[PDB]
């Protein structure tokens, strides 16, 4: 399938 | 010209995405809001009072706290909102404080597209990946059954003559896979793979 990338937000 | 909001409203439903599916919204949907339950929506890029312009995914895993967005290309933000006028700030903001003790939440996203530059089928695929979503939210991207069918490539190599006859690949196991999922695909099958076509943007 596809690569991703995580992103940790905060808020 | 692609999927109609109906369209992808019937189809999502074949892949069973029912029980865990919040509609199809204009680039206004609020966020994941309701309760920390596997949910997962179709967004559209513009405003509903442009027509519509490109489909999004979205979706939300409660284990791992984790929005995933997928945009059939893998556009990073910053180029879907400069093609497509669309940001999606204040949409995790609402979520990850309706949703998460630590106001803190992972976006996970595609650096990798599996469509052709041309093509139409962008809800299709969507709909794809809502169907790998909601059997296997752990790893939606890669590594399940679904997107293992499918090939990403580097979003940067989009305009470029060597990756078409994998993009065109996806774009036919795309196919199979919904008329093998899907009543209303195979229903309507013939004036969906005409109005998604490969090539549609140069078919206008
Ligand atoms: C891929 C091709 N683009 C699309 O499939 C986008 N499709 C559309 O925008 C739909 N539009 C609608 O379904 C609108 N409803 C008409 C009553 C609409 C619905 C919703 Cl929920 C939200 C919006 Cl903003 C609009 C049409 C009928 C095909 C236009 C994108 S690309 C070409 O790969 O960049």
């Amino acid at each position: 399938g596809v690569k991703s990338l995580k992103r940790r937000r905060c808020y | 010209s692609g999927s109609s909001e109906q369209e992808l409203a019937a189809i999502v439903r074949d892949l069973g995405c029912g029980p865990y599916f919040l509609g199809t919204h204009d680039k206004r949907f609020p966020g994941f809001l309701a309760g920390n339950k596997l949910a997962c929506a179709i967004v559209n890029t513009a405003g509903r009072e442009t027509g519509g312009v490109h489909w999004l995914a979205f979706g939300w895993n409660p284990r791992s706290r984790t929005c995933y967005m997928f945009d059939p290309f893998g556009f990073s933000d910053r180029r879907l909102k400069q093609i497509y006028s669309f940001e999606y700030e204040a949409m995790l903001r609402r979520s990850a404080l309706a949703l998460s003790p630590d106001r803190c939440l992972s976006l996970e996203q595609s650096t990798q597209t599996v469509q052709g530059p041309d093509s139409a089928a962008c809800g299709l695929f969507c709909c794809m990946f809502l169907h790998a979503f909601v059997h296997w939210p752990d790893r939606p991207m890669d590594g399940n059954p679904t997107m293992n069918l499918l090939t990403g490539v580097p979003n940067g190599m989009l305009q470029s003559p060597q990756v078409l006859p994998t993009l065109r690949r996806n774009q036919e196991k795309l196919y199979r896979f919904l008329a093998h999922h899907s009543p209303y695909f195979r229903s309507h099958r013939a004036a969906i793979e005409h109005a998604t076509a490969f090539d549609k943007m140069k078919q206008l």
